[PDB]
């Protein structure tokens, strides 16, 4: 999340938490990082494309428990028009009530 | 470093930039003071008042003082010959907080400064009032070698050409005379008549004002919302007529003052020539003598009130705007009279100073109240039957008068979730949540379970963290049935895991309270947090986190105790553990813990008995190498009235009387002393034998 | 009967009266050097109303109850023979 | 008392709008069979 | 109505005022006026500080009753500890010092939400506690309220043998008077008694 | 709310009776309606003379 | 721990008998629909060691196993009524160190007075049809326990006269084979409870026909069509489902 650090060590942390995503569980911490995601999505361009992914996989574990922040980040898709196919494909799988 | 003040009065001089010299008055104490010392100059002469705040609040932190005179009492005294009287001013506090060091050391130049602008009353220093209304209540004896001299010295400078001399410096002589009532006033009728257009008749508004301490109050008093009692008619007429060409203006502003003073002090003629003054100027002058008068009197006003309330019935319809209102109150504390003004007073707008005072006009008069409260709800339903600030205030109105509504918050609820600028969305949702407080049917219950997780959404929600806590801080035991709905379980427990510590500290209260409601969801997942908060206090290396895994458990214990009677004994263990080898922030969340422990399990506590007494007092004993001695007694003390185990203590541990009693000297904190005393109680009076015995 | 309003604030002694008498509420004691004595309150007096109510018809047990559970500072009106 | 007295002055033929309008439906899964 | 006339500075008024708080469940103004009492209190304590301790004494005393008012809340609240205060109440008691009037403020206190009946073994104590109760009507007044039935007015009527530790001592204040006669006679009829209650009643 | 509103009426419908009647000083209409005289109602409190 | 793995009044049965609640309630909440009836209802040991494979994904992720299946399950490990479970013995086994020597009468487990409490708060607000209560599955055993039959036999009552989905969830859930079952039971308690059941089933479902008829339990229905200790609705219903048999 902090802006200041060295770039490598941004990117690394963003794409090693993406295989803990699917080895433990992440059911109660939906909090602890959507925030810091939301943020980091819009801090700068270089995370854009590997950011979304590790909400992606996050997406896929959580399923149906994650429909109540959909209405929020549908707006951070506007302060920059951030797209992904499988994040935008998986929302629709959650309206649809079917993500199997 | 140490001696920052030479970069920060690079940006200082600028204003955010003066928050390094708060910063430093808390960076000084942490024992850097002869160090921070040079923030003193980098202050006195290199914008600068809010730097000589923290000039000012180093006296309120390093107290009663030796080495702050030769910074202090130097520039206070010497750069004063050139000084701006506005940047003076915390300058003025620091001379009042360095008089409150009142032993040996400062008397010198506190008397200096007291004689120096005493003399002044130079012609030039219109500061002189100033440092002295500052000055002669700042010091609380010694001010005496005035009394006279002071309004005596008026005629050095009521002759320079500054207005604010010539009215200004007659206007404030009341605070010499309120040190000289906590110890005169007669003398003071002869500066008012004699001493000195302009200074005849200000005078006579002082002596009055304090000569018993009733005179000046009726202004603190309206702010919500004898010396010469003969010469009244006299002291009137003469000094008026002398003064009158002045009025068209400060001496309007001190004859104002005189109405409320001949009200509280001096009752009749004075108030019929002060009224003519302060009509004598257009018309809408700052009337409020009606007002301050009617604190204390009320001056038969039902002939006078066609001069002041016909300005407000011409001023209103349509259409200094504040006031005009606010003297209509403080009238009225007459009920047809007041009745037209129902349909005029809309017409300003919408602004506080219209609709909070009139909502106290409202509360005022109960009759007239009933036609308004239709009317004014009809304004608010108008306004969205159909500005984002003014209409924001409007749901906050909604949200403060009692007025017999569920169009409007629906739609509240949909403004709040949008309405992005922060202050909106705090306050719609401190709306939301009271107007829901107050409402079997299924209709009624669908209309509060519809808003009531549109609200809910946000608290985990904002990206606003404070949003998050006041959403959360909203909720209590008046929507308790919906809270132990199962949906709403899962957004708590979504908000009991958190960035923030404190969102965490309120969460775990309301599920430790509906722990007795709907045990099936909550007990388990308590009891995954116990085991993760206990490998936590295991096997944390910080001093953050073992803090806070602390404080978290004990905060838990008391919030749904029958979960922690089945399993307490390696809790108990593991806080031992804890206490036995080490910041002492952490040790002091363990003592608070065995005390809350101890009060909720009862007999249970008997074997650790001991131990903790061991630990304890010797923790006690050494509460000179050790923070605050209080909380281990308080823990103590608990300990005690828990288990019952009463006199045995007393020669078990021989050396307990003297420690307890030499904490009556000690202590220097009447709220913590205390508690060694209510400790004795506990334990019980013992016989003096038993005590020689037991030595 | 004249009649008039005092200031009472609730301390340790409570708010500093004693009502013996019924249906027009009477005055037996007002606490001395208590905030009711210090407001200046006045003894064999009838109590009219607290903030304007009235409680004049009131049982004295109820009214030395009910001030004392009542708010912060009370405005109490009472009257003289 | 005038909402009283509208409920109070009585009405005609209130239950007979019902009776006519018969329900129909269509049968499960029912697999507990 | 006497209670109106003891000032808000003194610690017995701040008492007095704790006792009618808690008389009327007032626990704000109950807990207000008992650590405005120990803030008041601490006066007398430093001033008479340590100094021998048998000096501060009569001061330290103070402290016991404003302990045991605290608990008298949590005892018109917790039903649950009643029996442990009671056992706090007494094993504290044992060992303050053996002078009638301690125990007597004492129990001007306990007697607030405990009858003589409930505490009659303390009671039966304190009577014994001087050779004289003090005086032999204090010790005779509490027997004969314990007794609630009064051989000065059944003078030839056998002594009740139920509650018979009261009887027993009601003989020995009766055996420091003219009453020896009837005390070495109701002394037989008595302990003959307290063997049939026994012996018609020989089980678990 | 709709049916309370019948107080006012049942008032205002007889206030120039209470206030004794006055002269027949004006007409709202005159023109066609499709039917004949074998039927005549007035509606109270709402428009439809049948 | 004592019993014999088979009797509910022993520590030994109960911690089975909460197993057995335990993984159906999983198998409802987190299935599609038609496969739980496909593999849990359909036949006895195909279900029951299917129900032990839950239990197995635990302790093989546990250690570094992943077991798999014929058909293609969706993962169930981190499922919040384990928590149940893991409480439920912890509550059991802070007993056993005194039973095993101190001849202990043993403390019996506040499993289902929680979870029927549960239940009873989501039917007491009943403010919908939406995410309908997963409860569902542990009610079928109070049905049978006599211990608590009665408080479980009126929330259903209550649930069944809630709307047909709530009549048609229950149906497809598997009540029916006990509400054919227990109208053995000429318990005049069945009159206020499995009777009143019984007939708002039949006010939607044409399906059942006459069974308990062509079977023994209608012997229920031939009393309570004219027995009087009770008020006449009681008869009203039972001349409706006597009306429904010859209908």
């Amino acid at each position: 999340d902090a802006p200041e650090a060295p770039l490598p060590s941004r990117k690394a942390a963003l794409e090693t938490v993406d295989r803990l995503t699917e080895s433990l569980d992440f059911t109660d911490y939906a909090s602890r990082i959507i925030h810091p995601i939301v943020r980091t999505l819009d801090q700068s361009p270089e995370l854009r494309s590997t950011a979304m992914d590790t909400l992606s996989s996050l997406v896929f574990q959580l399923g149906k428990k994650y429909q109540i922040f959909i209405p929020m980040v549908n707006k951070v898709l506007v302060r920059h028009r951030i797209n992904h196919q499988r994040y935008d494909v998986l929302i629709c799988r959650i309206v649809k009530g079917y993500t199997l | 470093x140490x001696x920052x003040x030479x970069x920060x009065x690079x940006x200082x001089x600028x204003x955010x930039x003066x928050x390094x010299x708060x910063x430093x008055x808390x960076x000084x104490x942490x024992x850097x003071t002869r160090f921070y010392d040079q923030l003193n100059h980098h202050i006195f002469e290199l914008e600068r008042k809010g730097g000589i705040l923290a000039i000012a609040s180093l006296i309120g932190v390093e107290g009663g003082n030796a080495t702050r005179i030769g910074r202090f009492a130097n520039y206070l005294r010497n750069l004063l010959p050139s000084n701006d009287p506005v940047v003076m001013e915390m300058a003025s506090k620091a001379i009042g907080r360095l008089a409150m060091a009142g032993d040996t050391f400062t008397a010198e130049y506190v008397e200096f400064e007291v004689k120096r602008a005493l003399e002044w009353l130079e012609g030039r220093r219109h500061a002189a009032v100033l440092v002295l209304r500052e000055l002669a209540i700042s010091v609380p004896t010694f001010f005496f070698q005035q009394v006279q001299p002071f309004f005596d010295n008026i005629f050095v400078a009521v002759w320079d050409p500054k207005q604010a001399i010539r009215e200004g410096a007659v206007a404030a002589l009341r605070a010499c005379l309120i040190l000289t009532t906590q110890r005169w006033y007669r003398h003071t009728f002869e500066e008012a008549e004699k001493g000195f257009i302009h200074g005849a008749l200000l005078i006579l508004n002082e002596l009055v004002r304090i000569s018993s301490m009733e005179g000046e109050r009726l202004r603190e008093e309206m702010e919500e919302i004898x010396x010469x009692x003969x010469x009244x008619x006299x002291x009137x007429x003469x000094x008026x007529x002398x003064x009158x060409x002045x009025x068209x203006s400060l001496i309007q502003m001190t004859i104002l003052n005189l109405l409320p003073r001949l009200a509280a002090f001096r009752p009749t003629q004075y108030l019929q020539d002060t009224m003519n003054h302060v009509l004598s100027c257009e018309r809408t002058a700052a009337f409020q003598a009606l007002g301050l008068l009617s604190v204390a009197v009320r001056s038969e006003f039902k002939v006078y009130l066609p001069r002041v309330l016909d300005i407000i019935r011409a001023a209103l319809p349509p259409k200094v705007d504040a006031t005009v209102f606010t003297c209509i109150s403080m009238l009225a504390r007459i009920q047809q009279d007041i009745k037209e003004l129902l349909e005029p007073m809309l017409a300003v707008g919408l602004s506080p100073a219209l609709t909070a005072v009139l909502y106290d006009l409202s509360r005022q008069i109960p009759q007239l109240k009933k036609d308004i409260q239709d009317g004014l709800l009809k304004m608010l339903s108008l306004v969205l039957m159909h500005d984002v600030g003014s209409i924001t205030l409007a749901l906050r109105t909604l949200g403060s008068f009692e007025f017999e509504l569920t169009q409007f918050v629906r739609h509240c609820a949909d403004h709040f979730l949008n309405s992005e600028h922060k202050e909106i969305r705090m306050e719609a949702a401190r709306t939301c949540s009271r107007l829901l407080t107050p409402s079997v049917s299924q209709t009624a219950v669908q209309v509060v379970a519809d808003v009531l997780s549109k609200l809910l959404v946000v608290g985990i929600t904002d990206p606003d963290p404070d949003i998050r806590y006041c959403v959360l801080a909203s909720l209590d035991e008046r929507f308790d049935a919906h809270l132990a709905q199962a949906e709403n379980l899962q957004a708590l427990f979504v908000a009991l895991n958190d960035q923030v510590f404190e969102i965490r500290e309120l969460a775990i209260c309301t599920v430790g309270r509906l722990s007795s409601m709907n045990p099936a969801f909550v007990m388990p997942f308590l009891r995954k947090m116990l085991i993760q908060i206990l490998t936590e206090l295991e096997h944390s290396g910080i001093g953050r986190i073992k803090e806070q895994s602390a404080r978290m458990l004990g905060h838990l214990v008391s919030n749904a105790p029958r979960l922690i009677r089945p399993y307490m004994e390696p809790i108990l263990k593991a806080l031992i553990l804890k206490l036995k080898d080490p910041n002492p922030g952490v040790i002091n969340n363990v003592l608070a813990t065995i005390g809350e422990l101890a009060q909720v399990s009862g007999l249970e506590m008997r074997k650790w008995v001991d131990e903790l007494f061991i630990i304890i007092m010797d923790m006690l004993q050494d509460s000179s190498l050790l923070a605050k001695r209080q909380v281990a007694l308080w823990t103590l003390g608990q300990l005690v009235a828990s288990t019952g185990y009463v006199v045995e203590p007393y020669r078990k541990y021989p050396t307990l009387l003297e420690v307890l009693l030499n904490f009556l000297k000690t202590e220097q904190n009447q709220g913590t002393r205390r508690e060694a005393i209510r400790v004795l109680g506990l334990l019980g009076a013992l016989d003096p034998y038993k005590h020689k015995v037991n030595i | 009967y004249a009649r008039k309003t005092f200031t009472i604030v609730g301390d340790a002694v409570g708010w500093g009266f004693v009502v013996r008498g019924s249906k027009p509420c009477h005055i037996q004691a007002v606490d001395p050097s208590g905030p009711a004595a210090a407001a200046g309150m006045k003894v064999c007096q009838f109590v009219v109303s607290v903030n304007g109510l009235n409680v004049l018809h009131v049982d004295y047990r109820t009214v030395n109850n009910l001030i004392l559970t009542g708010p912060r500072t009370i405005v109490m009106e009472v009257m003289e023979e | 008392e005038a909402d009283l007295t509208d409920w109070n002055l009585p009405l005609a033929f209130m239950k007979k709008r019902h009776c006519e309008k018969i329900e129909g439906s269509k049968s499960l899964a029912q697999s507990w069979r | 109505e006497y209670t109106c006339m003891i000032p808000r500075d003194t610690h017995d008024g701040a008492f007095y005022r704790a006792v009618l708080a808690l008389h009327q469940d007032l626990f704000s103004l109950a807990q207000q006026c008992i650590d405005k009492a120990r803030d008041l209190l601490d006066a007398e304590l430093t001033a008479m500080a340590g100094e021998s301790y048998s000096r501060a004494y009569g001061a330290m005393v103070s402290c016991h009753m404003l302990s045991e008012l605290e608990e008298v809340i949590q005892y018109k609240l917790v039903p649950e500890r009643r029996e442990i205060i009671r056992q706090i109440w007494w094993e504290r008691l044992q060992g303050c010092q053996r002078i009638v009037e301690d125990w007597q403020k004492i129990l001007m206190v306990r007697s607030l939400v405990v009858s003589p009946h409930e505490d009659m073994r303390t009671w039966l104590k304190y009577a014994s506690l001087c050779g004289k109760s003090g005086r032999l009507a204090l010790a005779h007044k509490t027997l004969v309220l314990l007794l609630g039935v009064d051989p000065s007015r059944q003078l030839d009527h056998p002594l009740p043998t139920v509650h018979p530790q009261v009887t027993y001592a009601y003989m020995k204040n009766m055996w420091k008077s003219a009453r020896k006669i009837d005390a070495f006679q109701h002394m037989q009829h008595f302990v003959q008694t307290m063997q049939q209650q026994a012996q018609h009643a020989i089980a678990t | 709310w709709r049916f309370l509103r019948n107080s006012r009426v049942r008032r205002q419908a007889q206030q120039v009776i209470q206030k004794g009647i006055t002269r027949l000083d004006d007409q709202i209409f005159l023109n066609r309606n499709p039917g004949v005289p074998s039927v005549v109602k007035f509606h109270p409190f709402t428009p439809c003379i049948a | 721990i004592p019993g014999r793995l088979n009797d509910r009044r022993t520590p030994l049965g109960e911690l089975n008998w909460i197993f057995t609640a335990i993984t159906d309630t999983i198998a409802w909440n987190v299935l599609p629909r038609d496969l739980f009836q496909k593999l849990f209802r359909q036949d006895l040991l195909v279900a029951s060691l299917f129900r032990n494979f839950l239990l197995a994904e635990r302790i093989m992720r546990s250690y570094n196993c992943t077991p798999v299946s014929s058909p293609r399950l969706p993962p169930t490990y981190m499922h919040a009524m384990w928590q149940a479970w893991d409480l439920a013995v912890d509550i059991c086994l802070s007993q056993l160190p005194t039973i095993i020597e101190e001849g202990t009468a043993f403390r019996h487990s506040p499993f289902f007075a929680e979870q029927l409490t549960a239940f009873q708060v989501w039917l007491t607000m009943g403010v919908e049809n939406r995410n309908p209560p997963e409860q569902l599955p542990i009610v079928l055993q109070v049905l049978l326990s006599q211990v608590h039959r009665l408080r479980a036999l009126d929330l259903l009552g209550r649930f069944l006269d809630l709307g047909p989905w709530a009549v048609s969830l229950a149906l497809s859930v598997g009540i029916f084979p006990y509400v054919l079952k227990l109208l053995q039971s000429s318990a005049r308690e069945l009159r206020p409870l499995l009777v009143f059941i019984w007939a708002k089933i039949l006010a939607v479902d044409s399906s059942c026909q006459a069974d308990l008829v062509k079977d023994n339990g209608h012997k229920y229905f031939l009393s309570v069509l004219a027995d009087p200790y009770m008020p006449a609705e009681h008869r009203t219903m039972t001349a409706f489902i006597l009306a429904v048999i010859v209908n």
